[PDB]
RNA sequence: GUUCGCGAAGUAACCCUUCGUGGACAUUUGGUCAAUUUGAAACAAUACAGAGAUGAUCAGCAGUUCCCCUGCAUAAGGAUGAACCGUUUUACAAAGAGAUUUA
């Protein structure tokens, strides 16, 4: 099958985009690897201070 | 054929004699966007169908036949249908040969053309989820529908089994009198959508009884979608039939793979 | 990305067998039937003179998810439902695969923006993974109440009269009838066998079954037609007391025959569902007292 | 219209009219019973106050009786 | 339409435009029934537009003779501040009424010299053209501030709302700078954990 | 008589026991938890019961 | 669409929210095109949307600069002589209709009517004859070449 | 149906009418959509609850939220718009004594 597609000469009063609404969506993170947290050292003495 | 090729479909309702656009009125003031009632309570809002299908006498050749239509008239099966002959939709029971040209259509959509959706709604009423292929309607409402006759409990039954065999093949019917309620099963997805839109809001009162005058004023009964049944009795021959359709789709699958090789 | 979209997946009996086929995009059309989250609605129709417009009613992001088309919701290979795919994957993995959906509005979205395949759809998309598991399905085609007072009720039920051509009668009794073994099996059965196919246009025959009871009585018009039915049926059984009683044969199932000889109806076999299962209770015996 | 949500009992049960109408009437007894009715069982500890409130339950109970006896 | 869209009912339209409540309101309608200044001034709009179409009926009608008819226009058009209440919602549109007014001082001392005070007068072209000259200049406002309604009516509003600071939240957000950056410079001077 | 759900206040208001609330599996490993998915769902339809 | 209830008008009742913001651009188009005293009616061009959700004066009025200032000067004089003669003159009621009575349809109480006389000055015959043919013409001189 | 041909018949005398027959002209609408209950407006009303920082009464700004409403609005209102006011245990060690086990 190919497929000729084209465009709805849609009524300019009738709102474009119909599904097209104010809605939120929390969105799933993708992580297939994990970035390693390169820090370097184990100095760490503490003066009990701070 | 004789019964029904042989004529063709009669007007049902005059145009005229249609009811009024309006709903019944339950409020103050109508709402013109929404067409409904707005101030004030809620009051019901269901009401006795005044129009009923008489399945050999309304069925006929129509304008959907000659055109190849594959749905049928909603308002045939409710019984409102105006157009008669001239309406574009089919006003015949469903057979095997029409649920056969429905075969690749009737997965995401009813025989009535309306788009099933995902889940079922919360009171297992309306058009019904393409997830599973319902046959089975739970026939609910039933002291409204016979307009609070007590009858018995089998003979409730014997009405339930004399309306909904002209509807179509039946796989079984169950009638519970503790919880008033039939459980009817069809032998088609299809019979069962035309079913449950023929019989909403109807009543079983046989116009041999003294309330036929009366048939009006009730409420009328509830055709909504049954949930499983949940008796092993019948858990047992649900994964039976499962098996013999799986059985029944893997003969039909490996040759598939012997074309494709 | 919504300048960056894949094209839509649509099986090929769907778009059916013309070779160009004018397609309208359209491209915040509807919101999708699963993940309720709007997408761009192609439609279109087989022929040019069709009637019937054939939409995409789910994304593409909820139809990769599934393997499946936008338009019917088959299976891209196999052309199969969704339930029926994974339930002939579990008799191959020996565990339940299933693609599992939301109920709430906030996660019928988040479910669908995750980039995996659910259910079968790790096993549909890979040809290689797919055609193994046809495979090992064919290794399995190698394979291949005591206290009701029911004395009111079997009084009217014969069940002490024979299955003689010469009684003329309308209604007949159907009993050994399994819970299995739906209504319009028995009537297809009859009706195949006296030629009397489209029975429902005349309503020739009336029956009613109430697989509790695990019985039946059905009803002919016409009582000429009973004599074509007791002619038609060959093999009967006679119980050792006498009183023969033709079977009707449904496939692997046995079902045998009284003439009625009244108009028996609705509640003759039974008012109650408790009521209902001990006179199936009370034929066992009686099945077994015909047979052996 | 008329909503029944607005008026009284009223106060006797003889002089109410067709069956239609006494109906919402009944059921609108029935809503204060199934809510008091679940004021009964909590725990909220004031036991003069749930003795008064279950004599109001016995009577409207009673009125519940009489208009179905009035049907 | 947009009224009963909406979900307001008690408001009632006469068929010469003006809104009015039904009953006496909750102060929860109150808060829900409050219409901007876009749907007023095309309600006051169509006002002004149904009260010049009405006066070109009555005398096609036969009820009213042509010099009346053009005295209509004139007293029409001379009185939008008066008979509509369009300055309300847009005061800029007082700059217009005072050209109407001008205008009909121009006109006047004009055509009623020698005939004393009379209603008579009835030269609306001038005034014609300063009210359609506002017309021109409010298609564009009217047409953003409708389209933003009804896709609100159609979409609902967004989400995303960011509120820019104004002189009402200036210290306050001068506050949440303030914390932020003494949280860091004190997180990044402790040891560790 | 079962027991009512909480009436939703909202349009999307999420009940939170019809599903897994915000589903982020474990990212997929090597050392495979095949056995281990075994007993727990045992275990889990045992509590179940 | 008098009285819009039915399931079919659920897309035209969108259609009317849809086009409310057209709306001035169509009151500007009817009233630059508002017949001018001297004539009964006039006939422009529109353009409807098909589900008749909002009416656009398809027209801009064109008119000759010395005609046009010579058919105003006309009606000034004749208002001028009109407003002397008369011994009362009735400036008519605002607002012209009760506002509980819905706007009357134009081909049942309008289009049969006859309109009335316009606003015509008496007009010379002698010193008038070049334009006495034409002056009050809808569209004056419109079909000469 | 028009227009160009060709043929036959009659009136004709090459024109008119009739019906046979080639051409040419003109070429695939509409639907995301079916007409009351079962595919989703809301609000009023009954009843109960009674109102941020406080001892007490009164101005408010914000902030976080998978809550939004009105408004044309990135202005501003919505009770400081609301929700918040609860639940609360392990990166856990080092040192020093009396009962009890072990084998
Ligand atoms: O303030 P005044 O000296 O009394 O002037 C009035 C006043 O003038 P404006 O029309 O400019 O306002 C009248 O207007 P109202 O405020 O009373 O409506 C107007 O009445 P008309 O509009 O009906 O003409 C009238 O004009 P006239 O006398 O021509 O009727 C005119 O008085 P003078 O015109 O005599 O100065
Ligand atoms: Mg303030
Ligand atoms: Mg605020
Ligand atoms: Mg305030
Ligand atoms: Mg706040
Ligand atoms: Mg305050
Ligand atoms: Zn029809
Ligand atoms: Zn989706
Ligand atoms: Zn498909």
């Amino acid at each position: 099958h190919h497929i000729e597609v084209v465009s709805k000469q849609m009524d300019p009063l009738l709102p474009r985009f119909v599904g097209k609404k104010a809605r939120k969506v929390v969105a799933p993170t993708e992580n297939d690897e994990v970035v390693p947290v390169l820090h370097m050292d184990g100095g760490e003495a503490d003066p009990n201070e701070w | 054929m004789t019964s029904w090729r042989d004529k063709s479909a009669k007007v049902q309702v005059k145009e005229s004699e249609l009811p009024s656009s309006i709903p019944a009125q339950t409020g103050l003031t109508f709402n013109i966007w929404y067409n409904k009632w707005s101030q004030g309570f809620a009051g019901n809002t269901r009401f006795v169908s005044p129009f009923a299908l008489q399945p050999q006498l309304h069925s006929g050749k129509t304008r959907g036949d000659n055109d190849g239509q594959l749905f049928f008239c909603l308002f045939f099966a409710k019984g409102m249908c105006c157009l008669g002959p001239k309406c574009e939709y089919l006003h015949h029971i469903p057979d095997e040969e029409d649920i056969g040209k429905l075969a690749l259509r009737t997965e995401v959509l009813d025989c009535f053309g309306r788009e099933k959706f995902a889940d079922y709604r919360e009171d297992m009423g309306g058009i019904g989820s393409f997830r599973k292929k319902n046959k089975t309607l739970y026939v609910g409402g039933i002291d409204g529908a016979l307009n609070s006759k007590h009858l018995k409990p089998a003979q409730i039954e014997s009405r339930i089994r004399f309306v909904f065999s002209r509807l179509g093949d039946i796989d079984r019917i169950r009638y519970v009198e503790s919880k008033n309620c039939g459980f009817v099963k069809f032998k088609y997805q299809a019979n069962a959508e035309f079913a449950k839109e023929a019989m909403s809001n109807q009543t079983l009162l046989l116009p041999s009884d003294k309330e036929w005058d009366d048939r009006r004023e009730g409420t009328g009964l509830l055709v909504k979608w049954a949930n499983e049944d949940p008796d092993p009795a019948a858990q047992k021959r649900l994964q039976e039939e499962l098996k013999l359709e799986s059985l029944n789709m893997m003969v039909h699958l490996i040759n598939n793979n012997t074309n494709s090789a | 990305d919504e300048i960056n979209e894949p094209p839509p997946n649509i099986c090929e009996q769907c778009l059916g067998d013309e070779a160009n086929i004018r397609m309208t995009k359209i491209p915040q059309g509807s919101e999708c039937k699963i993940c309720t989250l709007p997408f761009t609605l192609y439609h279109f129709k087989t022929s040019k003179r069709s009637n019937n417009i054939i939409k995409t009613l789910i994304c593409v992001r909820c139809a990769t998810q599934r393997n499946i088309c936008q338009c019917c919701m088959l299976d891209s290979r196999w052309h199969i439902p969704i339930q029926l795919r994974d339930h002939l994957i579990s008799l191959v993995n020996e565990e339940n695969v299933m693609t599992e959906e939301a109920k709430n509005d906030m996660m019928k979205r988040f479910l669908s923006l995750k980039n995996v395949k659910l259910g079968g759809a790790q096993i549909t998309s890979d040809p290689s993974e797919a055609d193994n598991i046809v495979d090992k399905l064919k290794n399995i085609l190698l394979r291949a109440y005591a206290s009701v007072d029911i004395s009111h009720i079997l009084k009217k039920l014969p069940l002490n009269e024979s299955f003689l051509k010469n009684p003329s009668t309308k209604s007949f009794f159907l009993y050994n009838i399994d819970a299995s073994i739906p209504e319009w099996k028995i009537t297809d059965t009859v009706s195949q066998l006296l030629g009397i196919k489209k029975w429902k246009d005349g309503n020739s025959l009336s029956l009613i079954v109430n697989h509790k009871a695990k019985c039946g009585g059905l009803r002919f018009q016409s009582s000429e037609l009973g004599e074509r039915f007791v002619s038609k049926i060959s093999e009967t059984l006679v119980t050792p007391k006498g009183l023969k009683r033709g079977v009707l044969l449904i496939d692997r199932f046995r079902i045998f025959i009284i003439p009625w000889s009244s108009g028996f109806s609705a509640a003759s076999f039974g008012t109650n569902t408790a009521e209902n299962i001990k006179l199936s209770l009370s034929l066992n015996k009686l099945i077994q007292l015909e047979l052996g | 219209y008329k909503d029944y949500s607005r008026y009284q009992r009223p106060r006797n049960v003889s002089k109410v009219k067709s069956i239609k109408e006494a109906n919402e009437w009944k059921r609108q007894v029935s809503k204060e019973i199934k809510q008091k009715s679940t004021r009964i069982y909590d725990p909220s500890l004031n036991e003069m106050q749930i003795a008064e409130l279950n004599d109001e339950l016995n009577n409207l109970f009673k009125e519940w009786k009489r208009w179905q006896w009035h049907i | 339409l947009l009224i009963h869209r909406k979900g307001l009912t008690y408001l009632h339209l006469d068929y010469n435009f003006n809104l009015k409540p039904t009953k006496t309101l909750t102060t929860k309608e109150r808060k829900k029934s409050r219409l901007g200044n876009s749907f007023h001034l095309m309600r006051e709009l169509l006002k002004m537009m149904k009260l010049i179409v009405d006066t070109h009926v009555q005398f096609r009608l036969g009820n009213v003779d042509a010099f009346q008819l053009a005295d209509g226009i004139h007293y029409i058009l001379n009185h939008i501040g008066q008979l509509t209440g369009i300055y309300r919602y847009k005061y800029k549109v007082m700059h217009q009424i005072r050209a109407c007014k001008d205008l009909k001082h121009i006109i006047y001392y004009k055509f009623n010299k020698n005939l004393g005070k009379g209603p008579g007068c009835g030269f609306w072209q001038p005034a014609w053209r300063v009210w359609l000259n506002f017309l021109r200049g409010t298609i564009p406002l009217l047409e953003r501030y409708i389209g933003n309604l009804i896709t609100r009516q159609f979409e609902g509003r967004s989400n995303e709302i960011v509120k820019t600071t104004t002189k009402q939240r200036l210290d306050a957000y001068y506050d949440l700078e303030l914390r932020n950056s003494v949280m860091d410079d004190i997180l990044e001077m402790m040891p560790e954990s | 008589v079962a027991i009512k759900k909480p009436k939703k206040k909202y349009g999307t208001d999420i009940d939170y026991n019809e599903d897994i609330v915000y589903e982020q599996a474990p990212m997929p490993g090597i050392y495979d938890t095949s056995t281990e998915d075994r007993q727990i769902k045992k275990k889990f339809e045992q509590f179940e019961r | 669409h008098s009285d819009m209830a039915s399931k079919m008008y659920n897309t035209d009742k969108k259609a009317f929210l849809g086009a409310l913001k057209y709306l001035p651009h169509a009151i500007l188009k009817l009233l630059e095109n508002m017949p001018h005293p001297w004539e009964q009616a006039k006939e422009v061009k529109v353009l409807y949307h098909t589900s008749g959700a909002i009416t656009f004066v398809n027209e801009t009025p064109r008119v000759i600069e010395p005609v046009y200032t010579a058919q105003w000067s006309a009606t000034w004089i004749a208002m001028r002589r009109e407003k002397r003669d008369r011994t009362h003159f009735k400036r008519m009621r605002f607002p012209p209709f009760d506002d509980d009575e819905p706007p009357l349809s134009y081909e049942q109480h309008i289009e049969n009517i006859e309109p009335l006389d316009p606003i015509n000055l008496p007009l010379d015959s002698q010193d008038d004859e070049y334009v006495k043919d034409w002056l009050y013409d809808s569209r004056p001189l419109e079909e000469d070449s």
